[PDB]
């Protein structure tokens, strides 16, 4: 296929790239860089969603207030199933979460110009926005082969988080699903954004 | 010298031990030198800051204490009261005098980052500048004011510097030692002696 | 008319899976919802079916400005059947699959028009969404 030179063939399929419906052959390198690009986009959100559920689950928060004029406190919010903590954000809150989050997405489309759906693609190079990935140096340290292994482990562990977010989310609202007994807390698994 | 030569004057059975890899790091886009310079500068002061910290506890917790007075005005002085312990007699003193230290360190900090080559473009980590062209302010330089320190040729400074940066590290881990045992019982096997409380401490006003 | 073919389909396309799923799934929270897109759209408030055919029309008139008729739309001899220029993530690109994939999105298109125009048809027969009215008669 087109997804042969692409860093993401696993050890559990076996070393074939696992395209069952051959998505990657239809159609170009471009299209194919757009679909590393969100994958690893939807890898590094389902990271971050399972972090961020688990902690709501177990119900740690900051100590302060979301907004002073509001009666909002971050206890208040805890109280409430993971995507209501969201729900119960300020409007204001939310709409500057997502404007920082709008202005990472065009700054990265915008700034890093070898593009991916272009030569010299690098899909899910985002390092390029300077100290915005791993500012304090930590991947540094490590060599070409090395850090291979870690990209891999990256996908693996984006692919398997993608995987559990959808499922927790899932499994309380449809029963039966995941077929382990445990109370999986209750909620929508579905919020819509404002 | 090179971060293993310098990690080999300073122990060589541990060596070079780095698992954050922040030597490597590039901090703000700067360049892996100058963000080296600038982590070797940090050290540095952490140790100088840490050794102050560790030999002031050290005279003020057992009793020592000036006459000369602080607040002025005939008033009496809080942190001059009992064995009272060193972190609640910084909070015992009085807001401007906080202040005001706070804000003279600030000064030596802004003469350190300002005179002299920068630590981080290719100047000495942990040299300090002479106060030179102040107007209408002649001091004593901050290190060696009396300047009795002159023959080491270059041959016993590097030899002192790391025994400074050794001594430094100890003196981060002895005070925090003390913070922690003050504020965790059971953190240190000794330091039990120590009260049970000392404030935020991380809060200065 | 494979202009029109092509906007038929693809309006059918979308809208024989929204027809379909909208029994199964709401919008969260979006008021005068039925399981059944006929009372469903009788129920929904006309200023979001407004906006919904405003948005279509500005699409439409911005797609088709200065060509909406047969002599102006493919005046441009470069100008094809239903080629709007809509492909963001480039699959025209890759020229050995064009054909498949102009073939596909036809024949789906036409079986979804022959799909909605059923499920429609179907829920005026019975009163009864396009699910429950295919599970009553097994
Ligand atoms: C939406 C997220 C997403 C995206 C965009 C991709 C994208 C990719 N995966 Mg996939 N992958 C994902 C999630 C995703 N994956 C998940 C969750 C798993 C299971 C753990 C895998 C497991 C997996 C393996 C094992 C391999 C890939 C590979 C690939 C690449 C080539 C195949 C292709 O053309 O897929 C294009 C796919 C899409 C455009 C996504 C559309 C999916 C449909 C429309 C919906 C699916 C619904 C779902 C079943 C519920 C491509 C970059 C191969 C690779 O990297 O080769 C180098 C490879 O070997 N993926
Ligand atoms: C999908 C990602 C995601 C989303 C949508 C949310 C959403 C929310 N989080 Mg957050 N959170 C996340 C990831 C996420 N979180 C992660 C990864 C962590 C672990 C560090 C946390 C830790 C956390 C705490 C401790 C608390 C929240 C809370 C909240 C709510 C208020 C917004 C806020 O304070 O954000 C905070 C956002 C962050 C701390 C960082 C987000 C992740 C970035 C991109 C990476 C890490 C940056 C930095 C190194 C740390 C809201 C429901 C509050 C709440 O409702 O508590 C019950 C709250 O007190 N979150
Ligand atoms: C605040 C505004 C904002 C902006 C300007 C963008 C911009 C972008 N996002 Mg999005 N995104 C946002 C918020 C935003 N995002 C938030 C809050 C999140 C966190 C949950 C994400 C998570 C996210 C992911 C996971 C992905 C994008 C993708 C995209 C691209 C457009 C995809 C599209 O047309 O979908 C139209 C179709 C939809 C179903 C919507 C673009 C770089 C995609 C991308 O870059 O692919 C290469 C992609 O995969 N975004
Ligand atoms: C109040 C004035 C003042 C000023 C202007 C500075 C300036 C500086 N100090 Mg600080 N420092 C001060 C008081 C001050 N200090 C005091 C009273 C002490 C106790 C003795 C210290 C002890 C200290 C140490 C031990 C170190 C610094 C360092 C720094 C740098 C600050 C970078 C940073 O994190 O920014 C603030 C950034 C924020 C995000 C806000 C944090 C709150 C810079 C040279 C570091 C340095 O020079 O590294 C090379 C360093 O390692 N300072
Ligand atoms: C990581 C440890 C740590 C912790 C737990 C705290 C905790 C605190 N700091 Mg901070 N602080 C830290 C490191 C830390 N600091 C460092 C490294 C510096 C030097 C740059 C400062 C410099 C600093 C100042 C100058 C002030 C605080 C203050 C505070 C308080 C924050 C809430 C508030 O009232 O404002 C709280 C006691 C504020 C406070 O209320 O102090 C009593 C305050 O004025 N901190
Ligand atoms: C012909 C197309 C069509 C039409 C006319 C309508 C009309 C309606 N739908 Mg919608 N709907 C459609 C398709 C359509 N739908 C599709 C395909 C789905 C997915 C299964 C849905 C799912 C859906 C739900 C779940 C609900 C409605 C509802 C409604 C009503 C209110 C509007 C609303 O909330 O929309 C919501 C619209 C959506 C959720 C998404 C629409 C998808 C669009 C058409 C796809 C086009 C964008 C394209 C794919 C993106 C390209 C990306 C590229 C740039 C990379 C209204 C009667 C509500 C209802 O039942 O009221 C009675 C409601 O709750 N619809
Ligand atoms: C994709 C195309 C499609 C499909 C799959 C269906 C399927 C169905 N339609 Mg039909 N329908 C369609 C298009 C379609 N329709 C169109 C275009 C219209 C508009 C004129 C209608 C109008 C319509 C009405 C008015 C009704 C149906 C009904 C039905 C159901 C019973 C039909 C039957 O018993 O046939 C039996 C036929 C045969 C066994 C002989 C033909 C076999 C050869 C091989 C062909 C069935 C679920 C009925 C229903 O809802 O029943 C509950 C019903 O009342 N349909
Ligand atoms: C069988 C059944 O019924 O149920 C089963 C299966 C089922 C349903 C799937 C379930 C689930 C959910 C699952 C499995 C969820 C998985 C979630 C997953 C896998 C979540 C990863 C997050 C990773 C993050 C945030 C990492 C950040 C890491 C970062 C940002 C780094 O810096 C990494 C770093 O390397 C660098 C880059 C450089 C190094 O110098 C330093 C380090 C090392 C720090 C169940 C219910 O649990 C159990
Ligand atoms: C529990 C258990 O089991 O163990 C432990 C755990 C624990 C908590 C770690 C413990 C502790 C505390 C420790 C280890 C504390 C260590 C503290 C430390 C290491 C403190 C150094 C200060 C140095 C200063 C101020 C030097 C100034 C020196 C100055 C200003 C100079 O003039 C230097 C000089 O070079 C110049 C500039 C010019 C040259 O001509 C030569 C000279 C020399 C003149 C205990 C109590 O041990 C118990
Ligand atoms: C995503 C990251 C993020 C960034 C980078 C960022 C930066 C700045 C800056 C600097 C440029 C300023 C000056 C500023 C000021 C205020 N922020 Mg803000 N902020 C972020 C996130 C949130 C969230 C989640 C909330 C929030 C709020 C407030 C309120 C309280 C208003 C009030 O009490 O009504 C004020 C005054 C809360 C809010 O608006 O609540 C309705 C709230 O929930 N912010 N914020
Ligand atoms: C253009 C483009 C893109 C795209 C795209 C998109 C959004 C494509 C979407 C395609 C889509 C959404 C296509 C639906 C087809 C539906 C069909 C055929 C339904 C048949 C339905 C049938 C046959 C149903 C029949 C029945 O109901 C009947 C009539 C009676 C009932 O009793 C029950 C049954 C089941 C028997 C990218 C990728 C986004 C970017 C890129 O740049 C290029």
């Amino acid at each position: 296929s087109a997804a042969d030179g692409m860093e993401g063939i696993s050890h559990e399929t076996g070393m074939k790239t696992w395209d069952p419906l051959g998505l990657a052959d239809l159609g170009s390198p471009a299209t194919l860089a757009f679909f590393r690009h969100a994958e690893l986009k939807h890898c590094r959100v389902a990271m971050a969603a399972f972090v961020g559920w688990l902690v709501a689950v177990s119900g740690v928060h900051f100590p302060g207030l979301c907004s002073f004029s509001e009666g909002v406190s971050f206890e208040d919010i805890s109280k409430l199933t993971p995507l209501e903590q969201w729900a119960a954000v300020p409007a204001l809150g939310k709409a500057q979460i997502l404007l920082a989050i709008g202005i990472i997405e065009h700054n990265s489309e915008w700034k890093i110009k070898p593009h991916y759906m272009a030569a010299g693609g690098k899909p899910g190079d985002l390092k390029g926005l300077k100290s915005f990935w791993d500012p304090a140096g930590l991947t540094s340290k490590m060599s070409a082969a090395k850090l291979e292994r870690q990209r891999l482990s990256e996908l693996k562990n984006g692919r398997a988080a993608m995987i559990g977010i959808i499922s927790v989310l899932i499994a309380h609202n449809v029963p039966g699903s995941i077929p382990l007994p445990i109370n999986f807390p209750a909620g929508p698994s579905l919020i819509l954004p404002f | 010298l090179t971060k293993e030569k310098l990690a080999e004057k300073l122990n060589p059975a541990i060596g070079y031990y780095d698992p954050l890899g922040l030597a490597t790091a590039d901090f703000w886009s700067q360049g892996n030198d100058a963000t080296w310079g600038f982590l070797r500068h940090s050290e540095i002061k952490h140790g100088r800051v840490a050794m102050a910290a560790f030999v002031g506890f050290c005279v003020q917790s057992n009793g020592i204490h000036f006459p000369f007075d602080f607040q002025g005005g005939g008033v009496s002085q809080a942190q001059y009261a009992a064995g009272l312990s060193p972190p609640e007699q910084w909070d015992a003193l009085p807001f401007a005098a906080k202040a005001q230290i706070i804000l003279f360190i600030g000064f030596l900090e802004w003469w350190s980052e300002f005179g002299g080559q920068h630590y981080m473009r290719g100047g000495q980590p942990g040299k300090y500048p002479e106060f030179k062209n102040i107007p209408l302010h002649k001091m004593p330089n901050l290190f060696d004011p009396l300047g009795l320190s002159k023959g080491l040729s270059a041959e016993q400074r590097e030899t002192k510097l790391c025994a400074e940066i050794n001594n430094g590290r100890l003196a981060m881990l002895g005070v925090f030692g003390f913070y922690c045992a003050e504020k965790i019982p059971g953190s240190v096997p000794l330091l039990s002696f120590i009260k049970p409380y000392a404030g935020e401490i991380m809060g200065p006003f | 008319a494979r202009e029109a073919e092509l906007k038929h389909g693809r309006i059918c396309m979308l809208a024989a899976p929204g027809y379909f799923f909208q029994e199964f799934f709401q919008l969260p929270g979006f008021p005068g919802y039925s399981p059944n897109g006929i009372e469903a759209v009788s129920s929904v408030s006309p200023e979001a079916l407004a906006q919904i055919v405003i948005f279509m029309s500005v699409i439409e008139y911005n797609s088709n400005l200065n060509k909406w008729t047969m002599d102006t739309m493919f005046a441009d001899p470069k100008r094809e059947p239903g080629n709007l220029g809509f492909d963001p993530l480039k699959f025209g690109e890759n020229k050995n699959t064009r054909a498949r994939l102009e073939m596909a999105e036809l024949k789906n298109g036409r079986l979804a028009m022959l799909a909605f125009s059923g499920m429609v048809h179907q829920t005026f027969v019975t009163g009864k969404p396009v699910w429950a009215s295919l599970q009553d008669i097994f």
